[PDB]
DNA sequence: TAGGGTTAGGGTTAGGGTTA
């Protein structure tokens, strides 16, 4: 879902501390915007529940973000770790 | 994004019957008459002859839309790969009636005449006379020739109006117009107008009108044959090239008539075809064989056989070139 | 576009001690001062009482410049690299053999890359700065006021002074001829096309 | 003999990338010089007309000033030919980003090549074709005489059976588009029979355009490896480098009677009269109203009102017309927001037919109807005569400027007209 | 549960800049020497498909932090 | 929606041990980038053997090339008449420094677990 | 990276062909069975190399720049330097720790085979000399004049003098106290040398060095430029690039103006069960490594252009004679049929050093075993 | 007479079927 960023906050000409804090806020905002940009061919991680719509399965997303793995370490670790998780927890009575 | 682009499509043209309201008077708006069918008939003849001779495109397939239009489906090989500019050039070369609503005269021809225009005027005489003079009667009423005279210089407007007043029928008025035009051609004196007043008026009131937009685009869409129009139920069928003059629009079978025909076909099958362990393919084959669409599918099959023979010839030529026998 | 200040902001200014009075000499522009103090930098020595003309030490200036250029090139070919991780700041000279999507990988942090400690851009900028102070023709051209330019040229600048300035500029330009940073190979750029060579 | 072998003639299809080495400053100088020359020739071409003597003389002066190769003195052409070659390939590397940029580059290069070929002697054109990788065919005098009537009635600027002492070439139709479109060449089963000079010029032009298009397409995939830090400012430099406040829904009539330029006043009048319009006018009007400060809701209400006056059904409106309007402003769907059509594009857009009103009247209207409509706007007879003269001179933009000056009672507009948004914003500034 | 600083912290605490996979070294909050078995299962009303339902749930574990490192 | 991408080591697909029209994802090292014809020839070593895979690239332009580097290709395979086997690229990313043996053991282990779970049905 | 990996892979392939290795195991592959790995020798520590700071660096074609520590505890004898191409066999249990179990040795290039024309030449006289030709603080050039007199009196067939012709370490040039341009000073020095050698009328060969002032200090460097040579003197005066492989009468001379021995001795570690000459070990290492300067990273006192070094500074064949000026003790040693001379600096502080004189007698090539044409050498103190 | 404060806390929902 597209979270509504309605009523964008307007800064005030306060002291230097507030100016620095507003600069850090802008840096955080641009960092989030860059992190959430997605294009074909990237690596995405998704967290959420399961819903069935139009006789097909989907995944609602509570949170999601792009993963920067230029060497394929995290995916290799994930797909090596998962079978242990099954054999140790899931495939039990 | 950007790597998903259209590559090939078939060249098509469209003809709208309603685009002749300001000229035609047989019907009103979305109404048709058997007398006005000669319009699209002669348009079909002109366009088909031009394509067959001037460019030499081999395969053509004419489809009647169902209500007021006929579409061209050029499906040759060396044409599917053409760019947009070439198609725009084709449509520009095939178009003569030029101008918007504000413009009255649709033709500005000099003394020189192109071979294409010469062929068109030669093949258009045999149909213009009967249709125009008898059927539509363009020169019948006062306002008729009042709007006619706007197509000619004002130097003889009063004389022609007096001649029309003297005359009784459209034939006499047309003959007097021809005589006056011929007299003026021998007495041309510093006139920017062309020497073919009669020719240009016949083309203005008789030539077909295309639309560059339907052919300029490469991703555009157009109705497929064998459709079902939701207003008259007439099924879009191919039109035979050698029997165009015997194509009545009102005799094309409709969906309700063909469904009643299917019911009668089942009634016959109740006592003629029984105990058949065939798949749906053969049952549907005999079903559409027994219907009224048989001549149309036969024409479609004949066109497909022609295209298959062309493919056989092209592959044999490739075999000859490639030295593989 | 950019002025001389922006062009050579981070370049080392030339230094040389006076052979007689023993005072180090600093040079940053062709001329000394500005406005009503419109005098050459090499016209007079640093010390007030020193009457020695710095123009007399052309050989010494050239012999110091060649040593300085040798020092810069020796520094450039040191090959020092620094890690890009803010918490690592590693310094090393062993360039590894495993790259990534951007370049060499730091053999310490295993996450960041390595960058040159002294890139070619700084070297070329320093050489251009050296060539900058020995072009009296460009300085004369930049003189907007024609009358003042003529007055300065006629009152002090004999053609022999210009010849000496050209002689000084010759040594600086000598190393510029063999510099590859100002030479573009066209064969690499269009090697992709092969339809018609 | 590298110098002579590299550059045998003043003309070249530019098929061989060079291999020598150049300094950076010379690179930049060549790039800027050739881009300046191209812009100058574009402006000269758009100002005057082709041929004549003043236009070609000024172009030759520009070529000689910018130390390029323009003439064919048989001495000391190494330097200009080399500079032309290098700079042309540099701009070939440059203009490979957007399709429109490619089209502009192709058009300007075509103009320059046409000029240079137009100053080329016939023996030299034959030698240049011989060095070129092109093949032409010559028909025999038998069929030349057989098809005399068609080739003389085609009127390719021919003067009463001048085919004596001529050679006729046979060319496939898909290569002679320029003479193909204008109906100046006889056609037969996908072939063209043509005179000499015009068709050789046009065929050379068309094949050059196609080959340059193919080479640009090939070079498009190169900038993926153009990661060099150097030349980046130069490429950025060559890479090139209407929001009025909200308005009401009832002042549109007065603004139309005041601020609409002629290229859209007719469309507005037709819309206000018949309350119905077709596609070509509809998208133009919608884009213009979007570009002058009309919101989505205001435009929806305006369209629904003006179409309710057209005796529709509201459900049908919601299904078709507001449905189209929603994507007309990029509310949903692909949401690619569309800029309004320019004056040049509208003048050179699809020609309107019966039942259509889009298009500036200065280009697609009768002179008598244009005069009547001007008189309906209370234009002075001197202004009417000036507008007629400008129309005769095909200076539609100047006629629009004169109309603006007359309606706004300003002696000089002071701004060149290029887009209806400019017209509307200047009118609002006046108001 | 039951000033620019407020908005700054609200923005920071609900962004992926913090919600990252971490390696935790945790100590059980309830000291092992303590003994107090008094926990019967509770009941709440989790709902997913716009239809509430009731189910028992175990008490939430409580932990304490010793060292937190990124990954 | 497309079909998923199963892993395949280079030498199996080099021998054509997959049905035509299947979707596969493999790895290798680039060797040549034929500019005009939009063709990519990548190679992967196996002891004393070197295997070659042909990759069409008509769907990822523009595309930078890194000579002598590893790559990951995902797409569909079409058995051509003369050219043999070529994979239609859909996504083509570059990875460097990732060791092959960990990956090979990873797919081997995943296949073993899938087969083991397949022993109950 | 391309140059390094190309050199590494070429030498590894040559060693594999020589010693009949069946295959190479990837570096990171964990296997209990001992395997053979190919890689470059490097030191992880920023300081000097030591037996407790050895790491093996792989190659692109097999492990893409791998780095694994090496355990030499089980190793019996070792002698390694940074940037050494070796083939080593060990055990990699977990893929991170490797224990050495074997160690191979380099293979020299085949000796050049003299042709029919080479054996025809009977004898010639060649002398070797090296700089610096100045004392600690005197520019009087007294050793230079004495050497000029010695060569004029002896009249050798071939005269060869190494650089530098003007060391930058002098205080006079350090403080810029000279009244003449450096180029003019060197031109005058070359004129002096030519005029002095005119009486002897012998061939003069000048090899530049990295310590020269007028010449740009990047190794390798182009030869000196002189445009004032006379027509007669042109036939006996020549300049060659550093390093050079000059072949006279079918005898290959190894020429270098750089100090390999000092660097290598300062940057080499070993532990041998028996006493052996370290210089001989260094010489056999450099002969086997197939590189004039195999050390990587190089010495922090010079500049190397890696592209030019790879394209121009590779050993063609095994040279019969090798000339290595050095700052260490003078000595003469022969290894694997190659003669190596260490005449040393001609000036040591404020006293003269040593210079050597060589003999080149072509022997009969009838015998199967190739014999060094050089028969005798004497080093005369100056 | 030996732990600090002991507090239970987020626990919804959002809509396809589209072109210049």
């Amino acid at each position: 879902w597209k979270k509504l960023n309605t009523e964008s906050v307007s800064a005030a000409p306060s002291a230097a501390r507030e100016l620095s804090l507003t600069s850090q806020l802008k840096k955080l905002q641009e960092t989030i915007e860059q992190k959430t940009k997605i294009e074909i061919g990237d690596t995405i991680r998704v967290r959420g529940s399961i819903r069935t719509y139009r006789e097909e399965r989907e995944i609602h997303a509570t949170t999601y973000y792009k993963v920067d793995d230029p060497v394929w370490n995290i995916q290799i670790a994930r797909m090596l770790e998962l079978p242990t998780i099954y054999r140790k927890v899931y495939d039990q009575p | 994004l950007g790597a998903f682009q259209a590559q090939e499509k078939e060249l098509v043209f469209d003809i709208d019957m309603t685009d002749y309201d300001d000229v035609r008077r047989c019907c009103s708006s979305a109404d048709i008459c058997p007398k006005c069918w000669t319009l699209m008939t002669m348009a079909i003849r002109i366009i088909d002859r031009a394509l067959k001779e001037d460019f030499g495109f081999k395969h053509r397939l004419w489809v009647y839309s169902g209500r007021r239009g006929v579409h061209c489906w050029v499906c040759d090989e060396s044409v599917r790969k053409l760019s947009s500019a070439v198609r725009s050039g084709i449509v520009e070369y095939l178009s003569l009636v030029k101008g918007g609503q504000d413009v009255k005269k649709k033709v500005h021809l000099s003394e020189k005449i192109h071979p294409f225009i010469r062929k068109s005027i030669n093949i258009i005489k045999k149909y213009f006379e009967e249709y125009a003079l008898v059927n539509q009667d363009i020169l019948e009423n006062k306002e008729s020739w009042d709007k006619i005279l706007a197509l000619v210089p004002e130097t003889i407007h009063d004389e022609l109006q007096q001649s029309f007043q003297k005359s009784h029928n459209s034939l006499q008025r047309w003959e007097h117009l021809k005589k006056v035009a011929s007299r003026y051609q021998n007495n041309i004196k510093n006139d920017k107008y062309g020497p073919w007043l009669e020719w240009e008026i016949m083309l203005q009131y008789c030539f077909p009108r295309l639309d560059i937009n339907v052919s300029k685009g490469i991703n555009h869409l157009l109705k497929s044959p064998f459709s079902v129009h939701p207003k008259t139920g007439r099924i879009s069928v191919p039109i035979d090239l050698q029997k165009v003059d015997q194509f009545d629009p009102f005799t094309v079978p409709t969906i309700s008539f063909i469904c009643r025909e299917l019911d009668a076909i089942s009634t016959n099958e109740e006592e003629k075809e029984e105990n058949e362990a065939e798949s749906d393919v053969k049952h549907r084959t005999r079903d559409y064989k027994k219907t009224s669409l048989a001549p149309y599918v036969k024409v479609f099959e004949h066109f497909l056989e022609n295209l298959d023979k062309s493919r056989k010839g092209e592959l044999l030529k490739k075999s000859d070139l490639q030295k593989d026998f | 576009q950019l002025t001389d200040e922006e062009k050579y902001r981070d370049c080392e200014r030339f230094k040389c001690p006076c052979p007689t009075c023993g005072t180090e000499n600093i040079y940053d522009n062709v001329f000394d001062g500005s406005g009503t103090d419109m005098e050459p930098s090499l016209y007079r020595c640093s010390n007030i009482d020193c009457k020695a003309s710095p123009l007399t030490f052309t050989v010494q200036l050239s012999n110091k410049l060649i040593m300085d250029i040798r020092r810069f090139i020796k520094k450039y070919y040191d090959g020092w690299l620094i890690c890009e991780e803010p918490t690592c700041r590693n310094r090393t000279r062993h360039l590894p053999l495993q790259f990534s999507r951007t370049g060499p990988l730091c053999p310490a942090c295993m996450k960041a890359t390595l960058q040159p400690e002294y890139s070619d851009k700084s070297l070329y900028t320093q050489l251009c700065f050296y060539r900058y102070i020995f072009d009296a023709e460009c300085a004369l051209e930049k003189l907007t006021t024609d009358h003042e330019k003529d007055k300065l040229k006629k009152q002090f600048f004999t053609p022999k002074v210009l010849q000496d300035y050209r002689k000084l500029k010759n040594t600086a330009e000598q190393f510029l001829s063999r510099s590859g940073y100002s030479e573009v190979n066209l064969s690499k750029l269009f090697a992709g096309c092969a339809v018609k060579s | 003999d590298q110098r002579n072998a590299s550059y045998p003639h003043c003309l070249q299809f530019y098929l061989q990338p060079p291999s020598e080495n150049i300094s950076l400053i010379e690179f930049e100088n060549l790039a800027i010089d050739r881009v300046k020359l191209l812009k100058s020739v574009e402006n000269l071409g758009v100002s005057y007309v082709k041929g004549t003597e003043q236009y070609q003389s000024k172009l030759e002066s520009e070529l000689r000033k910018l130390k390029f190769s323009y003439r064919e003195n048989l001495e000391d052409e190494y330097e200009p030919r080399r500079r032309d070659h290098i700079s042309h390939f540099i701009l070939r590397l440059a203009y490979c980003q957007s399709e429109e940029l490619r089209r502009w580059f192709i058009q300007q290069e075509m103009d320059l090549l046409r000029f240079r070929f137009s100053i080329l002697p016939k023996d030299k054109i034959q030698d240049f074709l011989k060095d070129s990788q092109l093949q032409f065919e010559a028909i025999s005098d038998e069929e030349k005489t057989l098809r005399e009537q068609e080739i003389v009635a085609s009127s390719p600027s021919l003067s009463g059976l001048k085919l004596g002492f001529e050679s006729i070439y046979k060319i496939p139709f898909a290569d002679a588009l320029d003479l193909f479109r204008g109906r100046k060449v006889y056609l037969e089963d996908g072939f063209a029979y043509v005179p000499l000079k015009d068709i050789v010029a046009i065929i050379l032009n068309e094949f050059r355009a196609k080959l340059s298009k193919a080479l640009a397409l090939t070079a498009r995939s190169l900038p993926a490896v153009q990661s060099d830090e150097r030349l980046q400012p130069l490429l950025n430099h060559l890479s090139h480098s209407g929001n009025v406040g909200k308005i009401s829904l009832d002042q549109i009539d007065l603004l139309s009677t005041k601020s609409f330029p002629p290229c859209m006043r007719q469309l507005h009048k037709a819309l206000r009269e018949n309350h119905h319009l077709r596609h070509g006018g509809r998208m133009q009007y919608g884009l213009f109203l979007k570009g002058i400060g009309l919101t989505l809701e205001q435009a929806l209400q305006f369209w629904k009102q003006e179409f309710i006056k057209g005796k529709m059904d509201p459900d049908k409106f919601d299904k078709g017309y507001s449905y189209n309007i929603r994507h007309s402003f990029g509310k949903e769907g692909k949401r690619t927001d569309y800029t309004p059509f320019s004056c040049l594009k509208i003048i050179l857009s699809n020609p309107p037919s019966q039942g259509d009103y889009h298009g500036c009247p200065f280009r697609h209207s009768d002179p008598e109807l244009l005069k009547q409509k001007l008189q309906s706007y209370k234009i002075s007879p001197g202004g009417i005569s000036q507008i007629l003269d400008l129309v005769k001179g095909t200076h539609y933009q100047v006629a629009c400027q004169k109309y603006f000056e007359m309606i706004h009672n300003v002696d000089d507009c002071g701004f060149s007209l290029n887009h209806p948004n400019q017209f509307f914003c200047e009118s609002q500034r006046i108001l | 549960g039951p000033e620019p600083m407020t908005m700054f912290l609200w923005t920071l605490c609900t962004s992926p800049s913090v919600l990252r996979p971490i390696v935790l070294s945790f100590e059980l909050e309830r000291k092992p020497s303590k003994i107090v078995p008094l926990e019967p299962p509770r009941l709440q009303r989790f709902q997913c498909g716009e239809l509430p339902f009731l189910t028992h749930v175990n008490p939430r574990l409580r932990l304490s932090c010793l060292s937190i490192r990124e990954s | 929606l497309p079909k998923p991408g199963t892993y395949y080591l280079p030498w199996e697909v080099s021998a054509g041990q997959v049905p035509d029209g299947s979707t596969l994802r493999t790895f290798g090292r680039l060797c040549l980038y034929d500019m005009i014809q939009s063709r990519v020839t990548l190679m992967a070593q196996h002891g004393s053997d070197q295997h070659q895979v042909l990759v069409c690239t008509k769907l990822v332009e523009p595309f930078h090339a890194q000579v002598g580097s590893l790559y990951i290709v995902l797409g569909e395979l079409q058995h051509q008449q003369d050219r043999g086997s070529v994979v239609k690229a859909r996504v083509l990313t570059c990875v460097e420094g990732m060791n092959l043996p960990l990956l090979e053991q990873a797919i081997r282990e995943q296949r073993l677990y899938k087969q083991e779970r397949g022993g109950s049905q | 990276r391309e140059v390094l990996t190309c050199k590494i892979e070429e030498l590894g392939s040559e060693l594999k062909e020589h010693y009949k290795i069946e295959a190479f195991t990837p570096l990171l592959a964990p296997a209990q069975e001992p395997v053979t790995l190919l890689g470059q020798i490097g030191c992880d520590s920023n300081g000097k190399l030591n037996n407790k700071s050895v790491i093996l660096e792989g190659d692109r074609e097999h492990s893409s720049g791998a780095q694994i520590p090496v355990d030499l505890s089980e190793l019996k004898e070792y002698s390694l330097f940074p940037g050494q191409v070796v083939i080593m066999e060990g055990i990699n249990t977990t893929g991170r720790k490797l224990v050495a179990t074997k160690l191979y040795e380099g293979v020299p290039l085949p000796f050049y085979q003299p042709t029919e024309e080479d054996a025809d030449f009977e004898q010639s006289m060649v002398l070797v000399a090296c700089g610096p030709y100045t004392t600690s603080d005197s520019i009087t050039y007294d050793p230079l004049l004495d050497l000029i007199a010695v060569i004029n009196h002896d009249r050798p067939d071939v005269c060869i003098l190494f650089g530098p012709f003007l060391d930058a370490k002098h205080e006079q040039v350090e403080n810029c106290l000279l009244t003449s341009p450096f180029e003019d000073i060197f031109k005058q020095c070359l004129r002096t040398i030519i005029e002095g050698t005119r009486s002897s009328g012998s061939h003069l060969v000048f090899v530049p060095s990295l310590r020269d002032v007028h010449h740009e200090p990047v190794y390798p460097q182009p030869p000196f430029s002189y445009s004032d040579l006379s027509r007669e003197d042109k036939k006996q005066v020549q300049f060659v690039s550093e390093p050079c492989s000059l072949s006279i009468n079918g005898v290959i001379f190894g020429l270098t103006s750089t100090d390999l021995l000092f660097h290598l001795g300062a940057e080499e570690i070993s532990s041998s069960s028996g006493t052996s000459d370290r210089f001989s070990r260094i010489l056999k290492h450099i002969l086997t490594q197939r590189s004039y300067y195999p050390l990587y990273p190089p010495q922090e006192d010079m500049a190397i252009d890696y592209e030019s070094f790879y394209v121009y500074a590779q050993l063609p064949v095994t040279p019969d004679v090798l000339i290595i000026p050095s700052e260490l003790r003078y000595f003469v040693k022969d290894v694997l049929g190659c003669v190596c001379v260490n005449p040393g600096r001609l000036t040591k502080g404020q006293v003269g050093g040593t210079f050597a004189r060589l003999y080149l007698r072509r022997p009969a090539a009838d015998g199967a075993e190739r014999q060094s044409p050089c028969i005798a050498v004497q080093v005369v103190r100056i």
